[PDB]
C-alpha cells in the first residue's frame, strides 16, 4: 500500500518493490531513538 | 514453510514457520537462533511493523517472504 | 582491566578486559550482556572506528577508557 514513508515523508516510486519499502521502512524506523508507530 | 529475517547488516536468518504462528512465536525463534531478546526486535513486512499477538497469514507473508529486522538497544 | 562502553540512549556498560583482548572479542563480551549481535555493533573511540581484528593495546585503550557504541544501519 504504502505511497510514501510516515516516518521521512519520502515518496515511494512505483519502481519499488515491496521488499525496497520495507527495507526503506526498516532504516528510518531504526535511526529514529524512539519506536514508532504508523 | 521458509520464510527469510533480514537484518540491517545484510544478515540472512531463515525459520522455518508455519502461516498460523504468532509474530512472538517468530521473534521467540529469532531469539533461539541468534540470541536477540524478543524485547529487543521489531519485525517489518508488507509495510507494516508487525504485531505480537498477529499471526504471519494476517499479514499474508507466505514462503520465501523476507521480513526485515530492526533492533533496538536498552534504554534507560 | 575496567572499560566503559557508552550508548546514546544513555547506558553505560562496564567490562572487565584485557589491553590483548580483540575489538571481535569486545563485541561478544558486549553481546553477552545487551543481546547485540556483533557484526550489529560499531565501536569508537577517540573519534575512531575500532576493528574487529585489532586489539585495545592497538588503540591504546587503557583503564576506565570510555568507547561509544552505535548500532549499524548498513552493512
Ligand atoms: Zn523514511
Amino acid at each position: 500500500a504504502l505511497r510514501s514513508c510516515p516516518m521521512c515523508q519520502k515518496e515511494f516510486a512505483p519502481r519499488l518493490t515491496q521488499l525496497d519499502v520495507d527495507s526503506h521502512l526498516a532504516q528510518c524506523l531504526a535511526e529514529s531513538t524512539e519506536d514508532v508507530t504508523w | 514453510m521458509q520464510i527469510f529475517v533480514k537484518t540491517l547488516t545484510g544478515k540472512t536468518i531463515t525459520l522455518e514457520v508455519e502461516p498460523s504462528d504468532t509474530i512472538e512465536n517468530v521473534k521467540a525463534k529469532i531469539q533461539d537462533k541468534e540470541g536477540i531478546p524478543p524485547d529487543q526486535q521489531r519485525l517489518i513486512f508488507a509495510g507494516k511493523q508487525l504485531e505480537d499477538g498477529r499471526t504471519l497469514s494476517d499479514y499474508n507473508i507466505q514462503r520465501e517472504s523476507t521480513l526485515h529486522l530492526v533492533l533496538r538497544l536498552r534504554g534507560g
